[PDB]
């Protein structure tokens, strides 16, 4: 008809708008912020925003590249069904308090990594509060051998990168928590999805860069999986 | 004392169990054997609704059965003129992650609900052309997972905080709160007698609630995993749930227990979505293996295969005249099936 | 030497056409494969390769029975289809630029069609500006460009550009997988072996044959380039076999 | 003819 | 929590007090509704294109 | 109906042997991954162990990595937890956190404050 | 929602008409121009679609009229090069939108008095009586989609008309429930269950099979 013709043309109009918003969706790389209500999940929001709602959209443009980062607060502690809403994101940023003893966050990482829908979703992993870890394992008040007996037989690896001025016990502890997450990471998803363990504080302004330089490799990895190069 | 009431609750659950067993003199699979099957339905794709940007996590049909609302996780709500495949009223959203949409039985209103703890009600038939906000139904402490419009000014919303909620869209405040579940609640459906709804949650127990009386009438603990899917039998006297356990089950309302299992040993993948085509002779249970399986809900066998998606089917609904089946999926497309 | 060498091109291109027509059917009819941009750009690259091999072979069927009206079209369609194969491998490396070097902001509105107006349109306009200055550029044992200058400027120089953006990106993918395997956490030959044919890195075997054995290697690999895309990018991907069975 | 007519580098 | 237990047992006390019809007389209504709507089902039989609005 | 009746607990000395059974009803026990999760006083829910649908994939928390052992019989419809030696700090109640979905290797929500598929709890007091 | 246009004025025989719109998202609307001659039924002039996509005319103003919008500034212009004696008419822009269950032609602009196909013919040139207004078409208006495209219009003496019935499957918003349309393809009757005060106006009909005659109208 003609209102069928005008409705098809209006729909062409709808799509014209869907393509103009698909420019700002497909060039937008979605991040899912998760924690265990003890990490620096909130202070990461309070530092890269300045460079009862159940989702928080933070829009940060790093290297003239837009990023929507989705903080899940004001939701319940059950995760398994709203987590399925984030298997088309670019990254899941699992922020872990590496000083708070941790295995609860390791099971959260086990759940995210081995989720049937997030198995194509590679996790950016932030070992945040490394300052609290540095003031914890140097003090010796709380040890990780009590909370992890394989830390007694753990040695620091040769590809580890210690900071200038960082104590060897701090490096061994922080890379032990990293390797605790990569026991999960290198178990189920080998090249399908790949974890990105780095070390975070509440002071470093390199966090948006560290997100950009990781999501670069994330969407490179899924692009190489599109040719089955990985 | 906690333990004495807990033991009283367990003894009363056993009382409900052997009351259900005493009224299960012969199950529905036993008595429905003389009826011939429908057969191998070569149901196919009629319409491919392409244009959603992200994974299509929910949809709903209408009473006019030509326009369907579809909510995908991009941040867009698209009405689809399904007879001509037209994108009616695709609108930008306050929340990028929308997990549900309903379509009003008159057709004016839709319900964007998702991660945001907000069921924002959007009026399609305005004097405005942009589908402006009626109001944001805020107040939930969990994600809005399903919604179903009672009327234009009345909606029940499934939320991921153990509570469903009957709202009042002319006021914006919760008319009543349905707090009987122990797990977060996924799925919702209204009966032809619209005052009586049923809701499924992640504690393997769908409960039948009253809209006007305001709280729980019936409890159904027949599943064994997290109920993603619920719909009434189209008389408003029974209802089917699908969950993560690769076993759809149909329950009654005049009986308190399970009528049937729908689980092929070969299905080791859960169910997200169910709907009914004016009869329980045919039930659609969209599964996690990227395709929808049609179960004859009177003989409990796979009547059909809807293999038209390269991603998981997250929302399947039948028109209210029974004409079509729109299965929206995680491939960002809805396939329409006949 | 001459006839044995041409044997691989016929047998190689015959097998490539046989296993590339079924590749185009199993890609166009099975919609589920072409969700991502690499599959769609690979479909139109395989269409370029199929209409290069079939016309190329055709340009040899009418080589024995040559008609001037027909030679020019076949020579031009063989030139047009050679340059759409080269331009689709150049746009293949440019898709790898937008996916692996200019990694973010990879969306362009109707990406495959704006690559269709370049992968086919730019060869169409450069063949057109060959034709508007001289139509005798195509003719004569086989119908190819019979203008050495045009051949260098349009086939070779142009091919070299497609090669100097193709091995400028093949080494990028190899160092990216080198970076991936050198990022060892807690301490595939088929993929690279198909990537060296899909980007036309062996199409630069003629540079080393500028020697008699690289004529054989060049001809042998480019006559079966579509066959190797079938066995490394159609028969190797599990989703295509899932759609097959 | 062989495939190597197209890219005859010296010709 | 004991308040959740009190709420659950108060909801659950009337759960056994409902009138439950046996399956031979309650799920026979499903046969009654399907055989009253088998002809009104547009998806059991393959509906031809004259009155099917989808192709 | 998913009912997870734990048996065990009571007053024992630190270091004693105490099997922690879990009578499972309402689900096909062989098709599900299984967890054990404890709740100590003054803390939240804390995970103990996870075992797969079969006996292959077994994981522990490092508090109990050396002193606990876990068994499972699929035919008996029962989860087990044989405790060899008890420390003072796990004076909690072990909630059999049944896993949300079957044939999946991820166990969300077993440590939630209000999670569905846990038992009614048995206090293992040391 | 309000439409006001300032284009019309004194004009020698032989001007742009901005239709400044407000209260809605103007970019998504089919915008018509409809001119009713003094003491005559409104005739349709032109139509520009949503997003300026498809543009139609009355096949008598094609070679001399042109139309355009300006969407960020939220207005529309009707550039009008040649003005013969036919265009001694008051111009009105009917706002309209086209989808399923939509309400095209619901609100009309206030007007500009300018001084210098399927043929609809009503059966009548000119209380509480149940009156039926008749309308005749030159072909069957029941299309294969299932929608019979006729649009009813009630005009007060001295202000813009408004939609009564769209496609005879549902009624408009501003119309009361007293109006009901019916038809079979050629004869087209609109009945009033309870005729009321201020309901006196001229009644127009429109087809949307092809491009848009109106008829002379029935005065009451």
């Amino acid at each position: 008809s003609a209102e069928d013709k005008a409705a098809v043309e209006r729909s062409k109009m709808i799509e014209k708008q869907l393509q103009k918003d698909k420019q700002v969706y497909r060039a937008t790389h979605r991040l899912l912020l998760l924690g265990a209500d003890n990490s620096g999940k909130s202070t990461i929001v309070k530092q890269m925003r300045i460079y009862t709602s159940g989702i928080f959209e933070t829009k940060f443009q790093v290297d003239k590249v837009n990023f929507h980062m989705f903080d899940v607060g004001a939701q319940r502690d059950e995760r398994r069904k709203w987590i399925q809403c984030f298997n088309d994101v670019t990254a899941i940023i699992f922020v872990v308090d590496s000083s708070d003893y941790l295995q609860e966050a390791l099971n959260d990482f086990k759940s995210i990594w081995n989720n049937r829908w997030l198995r194509t979703i590679s996790v950016i992993l932030f070992l945040n509060k490394q300052d609290l870890l540095a003031e914890k394992v140097l003090a010796g008040k709380s040890k990780i051998e009590d909370y992890f007996p394989e830390f007694a037989r753990y040695t620091t690896p040769e590809d580890a990168t210690p900071e200038p001025g960082e104590d060897p016990r701090v490096t061994r502890a922080k890379y032990f928590i990293r390797d605790e997450f990569l026991r999960i990471s290198t178990a189920s998803g080998d090249g399908r999805h790949y974890c990105y363990p780095h070390f975070t504080c509440s002071v470093d302004t390199e966090n948006a860069r560290r997100i950009f330089n990781d999501c670069r490799d994330i969407i490179q990895r899924m692009h190489l999986r599109q040719y089955e190069l990985l | 004392e906690l333990d004495q009431l807990r033991q009283e609750a367990e003894q009363l659950k056993n009382q409900i169990r052997d009351a259900r067993k005493a009224c299960a003199d012969a199950t529905l699979s036993q008595i429905t054997n003389n009826i011939d099957p429908v057969g191998r339905i070569q149901m196919r794709t009629r319409r491919t609704l392409r244009g959603h940007l992200a994974k299509i996590y929910a949809m709903h049909w209408g009473t006019d059965s030509r326009l369907l609302v579809s909510a995908s996780q991009d941040g867009k709500l698209i009405i689809w003129d399904s007879y001509t495949t037209n994108k009616v009223h695709a609108i930008p959203l306050r929340s990028s992650w929308v997990m549900t949409c309903a379509y009003a039985p008159s057709g004016n209103y839709v319900a964007c609900g998702g991660l945001d703890n907000i069921c924002s009600i959007y009026n399609l038939k305005t004097r405005e052309g942009n589908v402006r906000v009626s109001r944001e139904l805020a107040g939930h402490t969990g994600y809005l997972s399903c919604c179903r419009f009672l009327d234009d000014n009345q909606i029940v919303t499934s939320s991921g905080d153990t509570t469903c909620a009957l709202w009042d869209i002319e006021t914006g405040q919760q008319t009543t709160t349905f707090t009987g579940h122990t797990g977060d609640v996924m799925s919702l459906s209204l009966a032809p007698d619209t005052r009586l709804f049923v809701s499924g949650a992640c504690d393997a127990s769908a409960k039948l609630w009253d809209v006007r009386e305001g709280m729980c009438r019936q409890t159904f603990t027949g599943h064994e995993s997290d109920i993603n899917a619920i719909c009434f039998f189209p008389n408003g006297n029974a209802f089917a749930t699908g969950s993560d356990d690769a076993t759809c089950r149909l329950f009654d309302l005049r009986a308190d227990q399970e009528l049937m299992t729908y689980s092929h040993d070969n299905i080791i993948c859960g169910i997200t979505s169910v709907s009914f085509s004016k009869s329980g002779r045919l039930l659609l249970a969209g599964y996690d293996d990227f395709n929808c399986n049609v179960w004859d809900a009177l003989k409990a066998d796979r009547a059909g295969v809807l293999a038209g998606h390269d991603n998981r089917v997250s929302c399947l609904g039948v028109t209210d005249d029974g004409m079509a089946v729109a299965t929206g999926s995680w491939d960002s497309f809805l396939k329409i099936w006949n | 030497q001459m006839m044995a060498l041409t044997f691989i091109t016929y047998i190689g291109c015959g097998l490539s056409s046989i296993f590339l027509s079924v590749t185009l059917v199993t890609y166009i009819a099975f919609e589920k494969i072409r969700r991502d941009y690499p599959s769609k750009i690979l479909i139109q690259l395989c269409a370029a390769l199929l209409l290069l091999n079939l016309i190329f072979l055709l340009d040899s069927w009418i080589a024995l029975y040559n008609t001037r009206g027909f030679c020019i079209a076949v020579a031009v369609f063989l030139h047009y289809f050679l340059l759409v194969s080269f331009t689709w491998m150049g746009l293949e490396a440019f898709h790898m630029y937008l996916a692996l070097v200019k990694v973010f902001n990879t969306y362009i509105r109707k990406y495959i069609l704006k690559f269709c107006i370049v992968g086919w349109g730019i060869p169409a306009v450069v063949v057109s500006i060959v034709l508007t200055i001289s139509p005798d550029n195509y003719g004569i044992d086989f119908c190819w460009i019979n203008s050495n200058v045009v051949f260098y400027i349009t086939v070779v120089g142009y091919f070299c550009v497609i090669f100097l953006l193709n091995v400028s990106m093949f080494i990028v993918v190899l160092v990216q997988l080198c970076r991936i395997k050198k990022k060892k956490q807690l301490g595939d030959l088929r993929s690279i072996a198909g990537l060296t044919f899909l980007l036309g890195i062996t199409w630069g075997f003629a540079f080393f044959a500028w020697n008699v054995t690289f004529m054989y290697l060049f001809a042998i690999f480019n006559t079966l380039q579509g066959f190797f895309i079938f066995i490394f990018y159609c028969a190797a991907k599990e989703n295509v076999r899932k759609q097959w069975r | 003819i062989s495939f190597g007519i197209l890219l005859d580098l010296s010709r | 929590s004991i308040a959740q237990a009190r709420k659950l047992v108060e909801q659950l006390k009337m759960e056994a007090n409902i009138d439950r019809i046996k399956v031979s007389k309650a799920a026979a209504d499903l046969m009654a509704y399907c055989e009253a709507h088998a002809k009104e089902d547009p998806l059991l039989t393959p509906v031809p294109a004259s009155e099917n609005p989808f192709r | 109906q998913v009912q997870l009746q734990e048996s065990g607990g009571g007053l024992v000395q630190p270091g004693g042997s105490l099997r922690l059974s879990c009578a499972a009803s309402g689900f096909t026990f062989s098709n599900y991954k299984m967890n054990w999760v404890r709740q100590a006083p003054g803390k939240g829910l804390e995970w103990v162990s996870d075992i797969s649908q079969s006996g292959a994939s077994i994981s522990y928390t490092g508090s109990v990595k050396g002193r606990f052992t876990i068994s499972r019989d699929n035919a008996k419809n029962t989860l087990y937890l044989q405790m060899n030696s008890l420390k003072p700090e796990d004076t909690a109640v072990y909630y059999c956190a049944r896993c949300p979905a079957p044939f999946t290797r991820d166990c969300f929500d077993v440590t939630s404050t209000t999670y569905a598929y846990r038992g009614q709890g048995t206090q293992v007091t040391v | 929602v309000q439409l006001v246009e300032s284009g019309g004025g004194l004009v020698q025989p032989g001007r742009k008409l901005s239709c400044s719109a407000s209260g809605f998202a103007f970019s998504s609307f089919g915008m018509h121009w409809v001119r009713q001659a003094p003491e005559k039924g409104l005739e349709w002039v032109a139509y520009i679609s949503s997003g300026s996509g498809t543009i139609y005319y009355a096949d008598t103003v094609k070679g001399r009229f042109t139309i355009s919008r300006d969407d960020p500034k939220n207005t529309l212009f009707l550039q009008m090069t040649s003005l013969r004696s036919e265009d001694t008419a008051m111009y009105y822009c009917v706002r309209s939108i086209y989808y399923y269950g939509s309400s095209p032609f619901d609100f009309w602009g206030q007007g500009t008095t300018l001084t210098v196909d399927i043929v609809m013919t009503q059966a009548t040139s000119s209380p509480g009586e149940s009156v039926s207004i008749s309308c005749r078409s030159s072909k069957s208006l029941l299309h294969s989609n299932g929608n019979t495209y006729l649009y009813w219009f009630l005009q007060r003496p001295g202000q813009s008309p408004q939609l009564l019935i769209y496609r005879m499957s549902n009624l408009a918003s501003g119309v009361p429930d007293r109006f009901s349309g019916s038809g079979s393809g050629t004869a087209f009757t609109l009945t009033i269950s309870r005729l009321e005060a201020e309901d006196v106006g001229v009644y127009y009909c429109m087809q949307h099979l092809e491009y848009l005659t109106f008829g002379a109208g029935t005065k009451l």
